[PDB]
């Protein structure tokens, strides 16, 4: 029902600087995922990583403590183009 | 500018459009056409059109594409009603069953009569759903060749190859889905949301008019190499695999990319389509722009007249 790839994303562990994101793995094979995050209306331009296909994990390192960060993943796969899931999260 | 239409034929092509209206294709306008009534009210499928009142009243066509073509001959006057205006047509329908079956075909044959571009986008089922169903999809794909513009044909039997493990049966008719999906969106954008090098929709007709069996594949890649790996994944796609790219008569390819694209980039796809495709072959490279994309590049390649 939610539609989104992934469908679930949820921080893990959290750290003072860094923060462990899951997401549940896909019905269907996926190229690789982008990550996104920032200061959630800051005016400091978005950092983003990305991390292989195969993966159902990513750790967001470099944060600063105190700090709502907003963490968009996106999925690239050649079968679907899903919207992204996003969350909030205070370090 | 041009007018894009996109119809879902039968209870797959409905469950193919309420999928493309809730995750938004811009620019299209959105029809489903069946044959039972109740299903073509359950959501939100754009606006309706049912077929064959007379003979199956509103029950649906009993899984027979006989049923599902006479239902369709009934109200040609219908389907010539909502196509009017259009200049591009794609008509997605699950072959095997009864509606989609039989009364694709003859919505394809009325929209050629308007002069617009038809284009099929059709799958083919799963092994696991018995001979009977593809048999009669066969059938039902060659009776459509006789009245489209192109027919791109999706087999469900090459999704299973990329399907996760322990997957249940209703994601992977889902996955299904989207595949049509990314199919018709990956062909409308070149017109929806052109970027730089806006495809003329001139071309488009040259491309895939009058052309028969059609494939399309595609890739997606981030990076420094995304031009080249893309492509690569694109002319290395499952959907792809049975095609030989040197007998198609058309290429259509689509590279949709953010506002970052390179020259080198645009010249390394299209080298890499031209360095495989026939001489007598139309080929036709446009960008699409989609603006939430950074570093990265998809491709979008739709082999036409591989007949
Ligand atoms: N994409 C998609 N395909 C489907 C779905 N359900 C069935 N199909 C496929 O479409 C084929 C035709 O079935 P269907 O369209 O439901 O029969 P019809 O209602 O008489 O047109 C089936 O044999 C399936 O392989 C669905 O929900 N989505």
């Amino acid at each position: 029902s939610v539609s989104s790839v992934p469908t679930k994303l949820e921080v893990v562990a959290a750290t003072p600087t860094s923060l462990l994101i899951s997401w549940d793995a896909p019905a269907v094979t996926v190229s690789y995922y982008r990550i996104t995050y920032g200061e959630t209306g800051g005016n400091s331009p978005v950092q983003e990583f990305t991390v292989p296909g195969s993966k159902s994990t990513a750790t967001i390192s470099g944060l600063s403590p105190g700090v709502d960060y907003t963490i968009t993943v996106y999925a690239r796969s050649a079968y679907h183009r899903r919207s992204p899931i996003s969350i909030n999260y205070r370090t | 500018m041009a007018v894009i239409k996109v119809i879902g034929v039968g209870g797959g092509g409905g469950n193919a459009v309420e999928h493309m209206v809730r995750e938004r294709i811009e620019g299209v306008e959105f029809f489903a056409v069946n044959t039972d009534a109740q299903a073509l009210r359950k959501t939100a499928v754009g606006q309706t059109i049912q077929i064959g009142s007379g003979i199956t009243k509103g029950l649906g066509a009993g899984a027979n594409p006989e049923v599902g073509r006479n239902a369709a001959d009934e109200d040609r006057e219908a389907l010539r009603a909502a196509l009017d205006g259009a200049d591009m047509v794609f008509i997605a329908a699950g072959m095997g069953g009864g509606t989609g079956t039989g009364a694709a075909p003859v919505v394809a044959e009325v929209a050629k009569d308007l002069g617009i571009l038809t284009v099929a986008v059709v799958t083919k089922p799963f092994n696991f759903e018995g001979k009977k169903r593809m048999a009669f999809a066969e059938q039902g794909i060659t009776e459509l060749s006789k009245h489209v513009d192109s027919l791109i044909t999706i087999p469900n039997d090459k999704l299973l190859k990329v399907l996760g493990r322990g997957i249940s049966l209703l994601d992977a008719f889902g996955a299904a889905n989207d595949v049509l999906k990314g199919a018709v969106q990956g062909i409308a954008e070149l017109i929806t949301r052109p970027g730089l090098m806006n495809v003329d929709f001139a071309d488009v007709r040259t491309v895939m008019s009058e052309m028969g069996y059609a494939m399309m594949g595609s890739g997606v890649a981030s990076g420094e190499d995304r031009a080249e790996e893309a492509a690569e994944m694109a002319i290395s796609s499952p959907l792809l695999e049975d095609i030989d790219l040197s007998g198609a008569r058309g290429v259509l390819v689509n590279i949709t990319a953010g506002f970052d694209l390179r020259l080198d980039e645009f010249e390394t796809v299209g080298n890499t389509i031209r360095a495989f495709a026939s001489d007598n072959a139309t080929v036709v490279i446009g960008t699409s722009l989609d603006p939430d994309m950074n570093d990265e590049l998809r491709v979008t390649v739709v082999a036409t007249g591989i007949g």
